[PDB]
């Protein structure tokens, strides 16, 4: 019925894993800096309209515990009728908290909300909250639980992606990366992270090497190697998988998303929202979609889910300008390239989480924002964003610019 | 509805108490010379434990004992075995029952000493584990451990619970309950199984109660308080929620999917589960999920046919089962040995071992130089370094007296040969000492293949000659296969069932037939896979298929070690011996496949090259070639398909010898294809594998002939049931 | 656009928190239980057509952590594309999960939806998820952070309910679930939890206390007392409310909710779904609705939140049959049924928190099913079900019957 609208779409800069500038910022507070750049943007909206706000969080445990969601509306002084409500679909946390503020919208009982993500992996680390998929034996047997690392070398092996192959496209995305820092195309939805006196914390993505080169990538050790041997995961991962003998290891800390911190938040709502708050709509959600795939291999999520996406739309890949998957590892975006057919010039076009970093709960809101950002930018009209998940989990989402 | 009594047996223990207020629980199961946890047990425990809580004032510590050789030895088998799925709560109640009788002796608020014996086995272990102290006879024999997994089960009477209250999870899984492992008294306490030991039994009791009067004076707050009774107990190695423990608790299940191969035997997976979880709550919460996934796995289908083979088949066939039944036990001196080969030299080594003075002779002195040193180098260089009575090698090795053809064999009563598998020179071996040997000695043979009938017409006395077959390495494999002979008499077949039982082997008796049973069935396995390359299966999914179903090799790495030049002459064997008689043979798929890779060069890892790759005395990766010589690929059957194909050819093959009368009891079948052929043991064997088959047809010998018309429909005429099964 | 219908809402029994017959039971295996039971019911259901299974989950860490639901799919053999994500909105987490898959199913791009929750306090207590509202000192001064329980003798204060009058609705929540189980109306609903083996572990809700008395109630200690004195929380909620000068605290283990275990399970889809899978819906979602009111009090969030989704559906308290407020606390529930001036009669009608007790992520769907019991037992149409939530939130739905 009424259909969703993106009217802002922001995030933080990205602080690295070690020795980040985001260590010593709380995660609560990455939110609330998002919610007071919405405000300058537009002080005379009534946020009594805005009715609930919601954060992806994948370690909702520690700082980012006791729904964080909530947490942010009465810290940043919002109404306290706008919600709040955290959720953990892993790794597509961030954009299903945008897919279903949008499915909220379009059913006419909500008019305005707040979606995004927010994950601190420096002071909350991956896995901190625990899971009977990895912690319980009778549940981590029968799933057969391999971590994402396993099955992304499988990915490599399966579909025949060397070590030469997967260091290539980590060598693109730090350049596309590099380049659009470079262009300004990012300096209109970076929020630079500031403190309480206002000082300079950290304005830039600085999990970004730009200086890599092809040569440099090859120097470096497989870094699941000692997961697979001590783990027996590779035992594991061909039991399941009986007709690949031996698994290439070839994920380095180089082809692989980066552990970073950040937050990201976007604005959706109605039509009739947006005209009553002066609102001008950047881009249209045009459809949803969540599937999934087998869980062992974990990351072939994406393939099902963005053809899902692309029936219910009724369209086709070449319907599509800019294709967004997130990089959490170099063989997940070759195999989805692989499965869909999709050129490479049209495939994460300013980088991705290999150069920028994966903060693993705000990861969908920042590539969406990223989206909407290139096709005003570019003129062009659609794009897809989609990424991998645990437990083969998949989710796509197709907005159209407006 | 909560007591210490299961909702007129006789009574198994007696109770003592003296002046100082010790009671002395002794344990003397009257029906029986050893303590079964029994329905008998289950009600005398429950008396004495119910006068313990009501003479608690007039009593000051508990000391149980034993009055049989043994401490305790496990539970009623053959009770466990009949509980199906319908008695899930008559079950859980009885080990609920139990464990709260263990449960109040342990919370009794006074200190409980367990003085080991014997043999603490089980629900004996168990038992013990339930006492505050635990003192062992330091004597060989008496073995400590929880063995419930070798037969399908856990140590459901809280085995599990208090070994990871004590270890953590971590080490009780992998030392004690993962594989049941039995341990010495002086290795019991070095763990902490045990907390000290005495080295004579009479001084057993008399240190309980010395250490009830010490430990009253001592520690009179913690007195009779377990660890994990107290406030502030710390589980060794953290729980599950600790950060140290939750970062390599994922590894967990797959370290043991590793071990495990993917094979579908659920006790391991039981044990760990309810070690975990029972982690993560208070002791009686603990106790009570042990029980439920006890329940899980006695009435389960694969504990019913490892308790059938590890405890009722086995103990058949100690019995004598196949023993030619009334020959009396004649004496053994000297013994001759023909061989110097991995599997002949090794005969030597378990007859030695034993006390026999064996004459070992291969040809020269130079290659039974060679024999002698496969026992030197090995006999004490890596055994010495070892556990226990390293200094006693002496009389293992001065039996031996290694020889050449200078020594005749004088008053030898016993011959085995083991000489290369050669008819002509077999026949003229033993006709060098045929005369020189004591005048009643057995006339054995290492065979694998060869007929046993004909090798005895080489000697006078046939009476005596007899099929004596090893399995490489004779140190560790524990199969003895006996071929019985054309004209072997039943005294002969007495005399060798008697030898391999004072080696410490598990025998079996076999009629002369083609292949006989090991070698003819472990050959369907085989020929099994190759067939399936040929069609186009991959062989990765191939030796997948092989560990997943339980075998300890895949079957092309299998197919190296046994070199397919000597699997081709077995084939050209069986033709010519079927076609001279007067049939027409039909060859195997196998064949043509063996064929083709012996013309590639490829015949295994004797030249270094078959099925793997084989550089510097180490099996590499698959030969990358495979995939376009047999096209790889082309052909992708369900992986339960190619398990079953494996699992059926040898259960169709097994039941045709038991028709043919190559076998005499499906004891044998069990039992020789678990310690010989390499059957998988969640199975109990290859006959217990017909009336214990279960799938998507069903269960029992009705849907295993369901499942074999099926894959009979699917992949060729030979999987179908043979008439004895009834289809 | 396309209307959401329940086609089934089942729960497990509630284990009590001490020597409770659940803490045996890991969360998973309530949930597990639930899916099983909705395979009895329909062999024939297409279970590749459910595109998404949300549970709500208050504290997600430990046997709860790492996006149990996505575990619950796994583990009970469901297909890989059905989805699975965790939500947390504090005590409304399990309504919240329900309007979620709700609005979902009305913006069409999904089809048939799985929502729920699920809470074992006896394995995972509150806030061991940690959360900055309490925990962050910054947050904690600023928001005025009061826990549940002060707010809850705050509102007896304010609107004069003495501790006679709170014991009143404790004894009647006793009487009317004590009522409901011998009349038979939860048999069909209330999913005995068995083991492995199919024994019996829990049938009932253990935590009732049928043989109350006013009298025994009388006898019983404020339990809040001390939490208010050595805190300092009394101190800091009459700052804000300057006004009252002393707070009375009313509230003991006898008019308060229980703390227990359970899980709690509906399905929703479209009209189209339904007769695709020969399903008869048993209610239609009329409208959800999100507000919120002080966060110092906390437990006001209901009658917001019910207001205004009786606008947006076009209704009022004359038509609506049955009320059914979570009894988190005795005064939330006067204090609602002064606010809208509901008659006694339509309240709670068959018990609630304080009889049966409140597992926190799953009481929203607990109570839900409740209410399409009994709008069909009663032949009524339309029932509305709130919830109060943590940070002064609030959530309401209204179902009327097919
Ligand atoms: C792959 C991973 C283990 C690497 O962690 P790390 O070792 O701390 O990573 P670093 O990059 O800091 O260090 C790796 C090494 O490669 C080097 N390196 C990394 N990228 C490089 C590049 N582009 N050029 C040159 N060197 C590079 C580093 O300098 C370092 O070498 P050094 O230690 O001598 O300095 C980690 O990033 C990871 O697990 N990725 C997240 C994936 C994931 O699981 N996400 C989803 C969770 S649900
Ligand atoms: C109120 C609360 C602290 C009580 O905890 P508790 O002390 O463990 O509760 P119990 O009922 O087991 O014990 C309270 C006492 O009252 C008694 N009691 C409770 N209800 C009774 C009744 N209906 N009739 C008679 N006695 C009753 C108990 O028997 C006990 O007395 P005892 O200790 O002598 O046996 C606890 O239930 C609570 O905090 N409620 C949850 C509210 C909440 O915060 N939920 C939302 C979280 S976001």
């Amino acid at each position: 019925s009424e259909e969703a609208f993106i009217y802002e779409a922001i995030r933080t800069p990205r602080g690295k894993q070690k020795n980040g500038s985001l260590h010593e910022v709380k995660p609560l507070s990455l939110v609330v800096g998002l919610i007071d750049e919405l405000r300058k943007r537009h002080p005379d909206l009534d946020e009594n309209l805005i009715s609930d706000v919601i954060l992806g969080c994948v370690s909702p445990v520690g700082d980012q515990g006791g729904d964080i969601a909530r947490a942010a509306v009465l810290a940043s002084g919002m109404p306290v009728t706008s919600g709040g409500v955290q959720l953990n679909r892993f790794c597509a946390s961030g954009l299903e908290a945008v897919n279903t503020a949008a499915q909220k919208v379009r059913s006419g009982w909500d008019d305005l909300v707040l979606a995004g993500g927010v994950e601190s992996m420096s002071r909350v680390p991956m896995g901190s909250d625990g899971g009977a998929m990895g912690l319980d034996p009778a549940t981590n047997y029968d799933v057969m639980f391999v971590p994402q690392s396993i099955g992304a070398d499988l990915i490599a092996t399966i579909e025949g992606f060397s070590r030469e192959d997967v260091d290539a496209y980590a060598l693109r995305s730090q350049q596309k990366a590099a380049e659009a820092w470079s262009g300004g195309y990012f300096a209109k939805s970076v929020v630079p992270v500031r403190d309480q006196n206002g000082l300079l914390i950290l304005d830039h993505d600085e999990h970004m090497r730009p200086d890599t080169t092809k040569e440099g990538l090859a120097k470096l050790k497989p870094a699941f190697e000692g997961l697979a041997a001590l783990g027996g995961f590779d035992d594991v991962a061909l039991q399941k998988y009986h007709w690949v003998e031996k698994i290439n290891h070839v994920h380095t800390g180089g082809n692989s998303s980066g552990i970073v911190d950040g937050a990201a938040l976007v604005m959706i709502g109605s039509a009739a929202a947006g005209k009553l708050q002066g609102l001008t709509p950047r881009a249209r959600i045009v459809a949803t979609a969540t599937s999934g795939a087998d869980p062992v291999i974990m990351l072939t999520g994406p393939t099902p889910a963005t053809r899902k996406v692309l029936d219910r739309a009724g369209l086709t890949v070449d319907d599509i300008d800019l294709f967004e998957l997130n990089e959490a590892f170099a063989s997940v975006v070759l195999k989805f390239q692989k499965d869909l057919n999709i050129p490479d010039e049209k495939l994460n076009v300013n980088g991705g989480a290999i150069a920028m970093g994966h903060p693993l709960g705000a990861t969908g809101a920042m590539i969406l924002g990223t989206m909407v950002d290139e096709l005003e930018r570019r003129n062009a009209r659609r794009a897809l964003i989609t990424l991998c998940i645990g437990g083969g989990m998949g989710v796509a989402t197709i907005i159209e610019r407006v | 509805g909560s007591s210490h009594h299961h909702h007129m047996p006789d009574n198994t223990i007696q109770w003592d108490k003296d002046a100082d207020g010790i009671v002395t629980l002794t344990m003397d199961d009257p029906s029986g010379s050893t303590n079964v946890m029994n329905e008998a047990y289950i009600e005398s425990m429950g008396k004495a434990v119910d006068r313990l809580v009501a003479e608690k004032d007039s009593i000051t510590g508990v000391v149980v004992a034993s009055a049989k050789k043994t401490f305790f030895a496990g539970g009623d088998v053959k009770t466990m075995i009949q509980a199906r799925p319908e008695d899930a709560g008559d079950v859980f109640n009885t080990v609920e029952t139990i464990k709260r009788q263990l449960r109040t002796l342990e919370t009794l608020g006074k200190p409980v000493v367990a003085a080991i014996n014997g043999a603490a086995l089980g629900g004996g272990l168990e038992i013990a584990l339930a006492c505050h102290h635990r003192i062992a006879a330091d004597v060989k024999g008496s073995q400590l451990g929880l063995p419930e997994v070798t037969l399908g089960l856990l140590p459901g009477g809280g085995g599990v619970t208090r070994t990871v209250r004590m270890f953590g999870i971590q080490n009780a899984f992998v030392s004690v309950l993962a594989q049941g492992t039995r341990f010495k008294p002086a290795k019991a306490k070095e763990i902490g199984l045990v907390d000290e030991l005495v080295a004579t039994v009479e001084e057993l009791v008399p240190a309980a109660k010395a250490w009830i009067k010490e430990e009253l004076k001592a520690n009179p707050d913690g007195a009779g308080v377990q660890p994990w009774d107290k406030k502030g107990y710390k589980m060794p190695g953290g729980t599950p929620s600790s950060p140290g423990l939750a970062a390599i608790l994922p590894s967990f299940p797959s370290n043991l999917r590793k071990q495990l191969k993917g094979a579908p035997m659920p006790a391991p997976r039981a044990i760990l589960a309810a070690a975990v979880e029972g982690a993560q709550v208070d002791f009686d919460t603990a106790s009570r999920i042990e029980s439920r996934y006890f329940a899980s796995l006695v009435t389960g289908q694969v504990a019913k046919n490892m308790m059938q083979a590890f405890f009722f088949d086995l103990q058949a066939i100690n019995a004598g089962g196949s023993r030619p039944e009334g020959i009396g036990k004649t004496p053994i001196k000297r013994i001759g040995v023909l061989g110097a080969g991995m599997m002949g030299a090794g005969i030597a080594y378990v007859s030695a071992k034993a006390g026999y003075e064996v004459v070992l002779k291969d040809v020269s002195l130079e290659a039974a130089a060679k024999g002698k040193g496969y026992s030197e180098k090995l006999e004490a260089k890596a055994l010495e370094r070892g556990r226990t009575t390293q200094e006693r090698s002496d009389a293992l090795l001065a039996r031996i007296t290694p020889t050449a053809d200078a020594a005749d064999f004088k008053g030898v009563d016993f011959v085995i040969e083991a000489v290369f598998e050669n008819q002509e020179l077999k026949h003229k071996v033993f006709g060098e000492i045929e005369d020189i040997v004591e005048p009643n000695a057995i006339l054995g043979s290492n065979t694998s293949t060869l007929p046993i009938t004909g090798l005895a017409t080489g000697v006078k006395r046939q009476e005596d000659f007899i099929g004596i077959a090893f399995f490489s390495p004779v140190d560790k494999m524990p199969l003895v296969e006996i071929i019985k002979g054309e004209k072997t008499s039943d005294e002969a077949l007495a005399r060798v069932f008697d030898y391999t039982l004072a080696i410490g082997k598990t025998p079996i008796v076999v009629n002369d037939s083609r292949g006989f049973f090991t070698s003819r069935v472990i050959g369907t396995f085989v020929n099994e896979a190759l067939a399936m390359l040929g069609e186009g299966v991959e062989p990765a999914s191939i030796e997948q298929a092989g560990s997943q179903a339980g075998y300890p090799a895949p079957p092309l790495q299998l197919s190296d070690e046994l070199n397919l030049e000597l699997m081709h002459k077995i084939a050209v064997a069986t033709r010519k011996g079927v076609e001279d008689a007067g049939g027409t043979y039909q060859p195997h798929p196998a064949e043509a496949v063996v064929e083709k890779m012996i013309e590639l060069g490829r015949s295994g890892r004797l030249k270094g090259a078959g099925f793997y790759e084989y550089a510097d005395g180490k099996r590499s990766g698959l030969w990358p070639g495979l995939r376009e010589t047999f096209k790889s690929g082309s052909s992708q059957p369900p992986l339960q398909d190619m398990i079953d194909r494996m699992l059926f050819a040898e259960a169709l093959e097994t039941q045709k010898c038991l028709d043919e009368g190559v076998l005499t009891s499906t004891a044998d079948a069990n039992i020789g294809s678990i310690m010989g052929i390499g059957f998988p043991p969640w199975t109990g064997g290859s006959a217990q594998f017909i009336v214990g088959y279960s799938g998507p047809a069903g269960t029992g010998k009705a849907a295993f002939v369901a499942r074999a018309r099926e894959l009979a429909a699917a992949y060729g005429d030979r999987f179908l049931p043979p008439e004895s099964l009834l289809s």
